């Protein structure tokens, strides 16, 4: 039945279920046929398994529900079918990931839209206190970030180490996420627990466009860390000559 | 619950529904059916009245088909046929495979062309979907008289 | 060819058990 | 697995025969003949053979049943138009199972004389794409006029010359027509819209845009332009003649001619050389825009402009819904990421081997309501120690979807002084009534801002594309409906314009719901009033049907909205 669900072989799946196959057979890894059909985007298999009594809330070894598998691969119709059958939209994995986190991780815009329409928590946090906006900033998905910010996600959410989505976008050279966050009221001078500004992070990583845009929008280059360390200190330490040159040409 | 719009005569999009497929050459079989009533149950039904294969055959009041003959027409037959065809409602290349599907699409187009009133649709739909009996059943039905449809 | 999917190792690779696990939540700490 | 026949059931007078065809059979019209020994050939009948996405061994095999219905069986499609920040979904009737479409497609394919290659989906798709592009070039006229009724009437007009011609304002229908033909022949296909597409570069990753000192463009445009959107046909098949790993979605890219099938993965990874058209498709969604200022003296000065991103919000209809699916991640890596950096560097290396104190920030709404009102914000920051005398030019121009300008609408000239190291925000009202002329239909607004200061020789520039928002056509209909029963749909329209709606026509259509279409006249709607109108019709076809409503008036034309309804078979009785 697991193989039939993987390949969406409807006929042999119906035969197996009519000959007494367990629609809810959980192996040691916890991967039921419903998990497989939801992961593979097999809409008709998902409907068949749900009709034969597949459980909607079964967790894998890492506590993934079928909705987690559907949202991870951006299967909107499957996610809607599971939600209409009672799948918990706020179920969490071992790392505290809700399905909206999985959909944001995969740049699955329409899955994020559908989850938000079904009352998913837009500011749900993982164990590392990562919001879906944090995930979208980490992966560089500016479209997901636009959908989240337009729906009211907090642009200044703090992770465990005090990182905002702006900090994470500046770390990973995601300039579109950066402009989107700064367009929707993200603090350009927010500091982490270590006192790192977005300019600090960008100067340490050597992302020239981020540094240029941050200084053009009015970020002070003379901010200091917990140790008295300016962005010019970070640029010198990492040997980013161009970033340091643009800093020195500015008011650093 | 406010407004019902009025039909607009427009042919600016009629050519978008003109198929490019040449229809096949087919011989025609014609069957004429009349709305009638039976002695046994007083139930309204459609009854075979005449058929055209090579000539015209008419069904008598015995259940037997009459002598084949050439189809003569009355002068009034062609006069009123031209009048009703001038204002007629045509559904061409209608994608329907059931009588109920044909009847519903025709009655909807009847209302759009203001050929019938919206109150007449239900009576006409009930009439067009009555049982369509044939000549073999005429003897078993206890006979047939002509009938007239009424709004009731 | 056309019969590799009949073997347990190839079927295991096709079913992709790693796609049903939570891989990690990477932080990549800036300091060292 | 080849041509074969076996008798399954048999009485004394008849044989029930099961006939197979090979998974790589030549498609088209077939004659079936029976040979009995001592007897001459007898024609049993005719049948048409098609590609089979349901068969594992077929080159067009689709893994998912839902994907099969969406990409081959669904005749009710959605073509996404508008801008990246305001995407408008227009209901489109692909109509690939209309009676004459299969004959038209096979007749068009008969122009190719390599009939032995008709068993190959790649060859059939290539030939049909080239022929349909040639027909589009021959039949689409230079610029109701924009009223569309799906791909089928367009195909009929292109093939026979009879019917309503399509005009260059809707040249994007080529993708939908190609999708219809491919779907009718059994090749799974979908229409893909790419917003901000850099067309006509010839593989170059640079786009030159030219603006005068008012922030407006004089000439009709360059050869290389960033189109507001471009449609394309994607088709699903294996690629036996390519290196392993390129099975899946393929882009049909005609070249002025011949057509090429490009795997989407090749575009994403910058595999320039796998097919001849990889370079052009890659440049369409990876080019960088360079803005030049055209002075009255004749100097062509370089401009400090905002980054104009290309290849945005690559969109297609979702599977099993009317929702919009974003597939940009199939075509590009995330901006500024490591993988995008590697792909860009590799492409630059291949091409090379083969061959300021002011900062402007422009905020605009994604859409401007028709005859409506909007607010735009210009942020100017001074990085100099001296106060700056700056001339701010604001320009609004009408542009067609293919980047060709239509009409200069508005211009504004501000003269401002900023204190040293002081941000200043200038809010400007963008009003329809201020336009020197009404924008042409199906055009978009090119908003520009040009800040020039003293004699620094450099000017700050920003641009945005703004869609025109029309009043929402609200359709209210039950989600489910019983076959052969009356069903009522109510349509609401709120007149948010500053003038009455006159000569008001509402048209309803939909396959399986209404035979052809019905056009109605409703009363004139005064400003701030609401049209409410009900339509009674009986669905006659079971399944997921769609009702399409179109409203025309003197203020706007071809305003279309849709709503889906599931028609269920009547309850079983006696």
């Amino acid at each position: 039945l697991h193989i039939a669900a993987h390949y969406e072989n409807l006929n042999v799946a119906q035969l197996l279920l009519n000959r007494g196959a367990s629609v809810n057979f959980t192996p040691q890894n916890g991967i039921t046929p419903l998990h497989i059909a939801s992961r593979r985007g097999n809409v008709i298999m998902v409907r068949l398994l749900l009709d034969r009594g597949a459980q909607i809330e079964t967790k894998t070894k890492d506590e993934l529900t079928p909705l987690h598998c559907a949202a991870r691969n951006g299967h909107v119709r499957i996610s809607e079918i599971l939600l209409d059958h009672g799948a918990p939209i706020q179920a969490k994995t071992k790392n505290g990931l809700s399905p909206i986190h999985m959909a944001a991780q995969g740049d699955h815009l329409d899955c994020v839209r559908l989850l938000l329409q079904y009352d998913a928590e837009i500011d749900d946090i993982t164990l590392d206190h990562l919001t879906p906006l944090h995930v979208a900033a980490h992966c560089g998905h500016h479209r997901v970030a636009k959908v989240l910010l337009d729906k009211g996600a907090k642009p200044n959410s703090r992770a465990l180490n005090g990182f905002t989505p702006l900090h994470i976008a500046c770390k990973k050279n995601h300039v579109r996420v950066m402009e989107l966050l700064l367009k929707t009221g993200a603090s350009i001078d927010a500091v982490t627990e270590s006192g790192l500004t977005p300019l600090h992070v960008a100067s340490f990583m050597g992302h020239l466009p981020i540094v240029k845009n941050l200084l053009q929008r009015g970020a002070s280059p003379n901010v200091s860390n917990v140790k008295v360390e300016t962005p010019l200190h970070m640029a010198a330490r990492a040997g980013h000559t161009e970033v340091a040159k643009y800093l020195l040409q500015n008011k650093a | 619950q406010m407004e019902e719009p009025a039909a607009h005569d427009t042919e600016a999009t009629a050519t978008d529904y003109h198929t490019t497929s040449h229809p096949g050459t087919h011989k025609v079989y014609v069957e004429l059916q009349e709305l009638v009533m039976d002695e046994k149950n007083q139930e309204l039904r459609w009854m075979e009245a005449a058929r055209w294969v090579q000539l015209e055959e008419n069904l008598g009041e015995n259940g037997a088909w009459g002598r084949p003959h050439l189809s003569h027409l009355t002068f009034w037959s062609l006069l009123e046929l031209r009048r009703v065809f001038t204002k007629g409602t045509v559904l061409l290349d209608l994608q329907e495979t059931s009588l109920a599907g044909v009847a519903n699409q025709l009655l909807d187009r009847f209302i759009f062309e203001d050929q019938i009133r919206p109150q007449d649709r239900e009576e006409l739909l009930r009439a067009l979907l009555l049982k369509h009996s044939h000549a073999g059943e005429l003897e078993a039905l206890g006979g047939v008289k002509p009938a007239v449809l009424t709004r009731s | 060819e056309e019969l590799q999917d009949d073997y347990e190792d190839m079927m295991e690779e096709n079913l992709e058990q790693e796609e049903y696990e939570d891989p990690d939540i990477p932080e990549s700490q800036m300091e060292e | 697995k080849w041509w074969s026949a076996v008798v399954e059931e048999r009485d004394a007078q008849s044989w029930t025969i099961s006939v197979t065809t090979p998974a790589d059979a030549v498609i088209g019209h077939y004659s079936l003949l029976l040979q009995v020994s001592g007897r001459k050939q007898l024609l049993l009948g005719q049948f048409t053979l098609l590609f089979n996405p349901w068969n594992r061994e077929d080159a067009v095999f689709l893994k998912n049943e839902a994907q099969r219905m969406e990409y081959l069986l669904n005749q009710n499609g959605l073509i996404y138009l508008g801008t990246a920040d305001c995407i408008q979904a227009e209901s489109w009737d692909f109509g690939q199972f209309e009676g004459d479409v299969i004959d038209l497609s096979l007749r068009l394919l008969s122009k190719d004389k390599q009939v032995e290659k008709w068993s190959q989906p790649v060859h059939v798709a290539r030939v049909l794409g080239a022929l349909l592009h040639f027909l589009k070039e021959q039949r689409v006229l230079p610029t109701l006029l924009n009223k569309r009724r799906g791909s089928v009437p367009i195909l009929r007009q292109w093939l026979t010359g009879r019917g309503r011609p399509v005009y260059d304002g809707q040249a994007w229908v080529l993708a939908a027509v190609a999708c219809t033909v491919l779907r009718c022949l059994g090749i799974p296909a979908r229409v893909v819209t790419t917003f901000a597409s850099a067309q006509g570069t010839g593989g170059r990753l640079l786009i030159d845009e030219y603006y005068n000192e008012e922030g407006l463009q004089n000439g009709e445009g360059q050869r290389g332009r960033i189109w507001i959107f471009q449609t394309s046909t994607e088709c699903w098949m294996t690629r036996p003649a390519l290196p392993q790993g390129y099975d899946g979605w393929q882009i049909l890219h005609p070249s002025a001619g011949s057509c090429d099938l490009v795997p989407v993965r090749a575009v994403k990874e910058g595999t320039l050389g796998l097919t001849p058209a990889v370079s052009d498709l890659f440049a369409a969604i990876n080019a960088s825009c360079v803005v030049w200022k055209c002075c009255e003296d004749g100097t062509l000065e370089l401009t400090d402009s905002n980054t104009k991103y290309v290849g945005n919000n690559i969109s297609t209809k979702g599977v099993g819904s009317d929702r919009c699916e974003d597939i940009t991640q199939n075509y590009k890596y995330p901006e500024g990421s490591l993988q995008e950096k590697e792909v860009l560097e590799r492409v630059e290396k291949e091409k090379m081997e083969r061959e300021s104190p002011l900062y402007l920030l422009l905020k605009a709404p994604s859409s401007l309501p028709l005859r409506g009102d909007a607010q735009i914000s210009v942020t100017l920051v001074n990085h100099s120690e001296q106060e700056k005398a700056v001339q701010l030019a604001i320009g609004v121009q009408a542009v067609h979807y293919n980047g060709v300008l239509a009409a200069k609408l508005w211009r504004k000239k501000l003269h401002l002084t900023l204190s040293a190291n002081l941000e200043k925000i200038i809010t400007i009202g963008l009003f329809f009534s201020n336009f020197e002329r009404n924008p042409p239909e199906n055009t978009f607004l090119r908003l520009t801002a040009m800040a020039t200061h003293s004699e620094s020789n450099l000017s700050c520039f920003a641009q945005e594309d703004i869609a025109i928002c029309r009043p929402h056509l609200a359709i209210k209909m039950p989600e489910k409906a019983e076959q052969y029963q009356p069903l009522t749909a109510s349509v609401s329209l709120q007149n948010s314009l500053d003038a009455p709606m006159e000569d008001c026509v509402i048209s309803i259509l939909g396959r399986g719901l209404i035979h052809r279409e019905r056009s109605y006249r409703f009363r004139s709607v005064w400003p701030e009033n609401t049209m409410c109108a009900k339509f009674q019709f009986t669905p006659t076809h079971v399944g997921l049907q769609r009702l399409t409503v179109e409203v025309d008036c003197n203020m706007f034309q071809n305003l279309t909205n849709y709503k889906s309804v599931t028609v269920v078979a009547p309850e079983l009785s006696a």
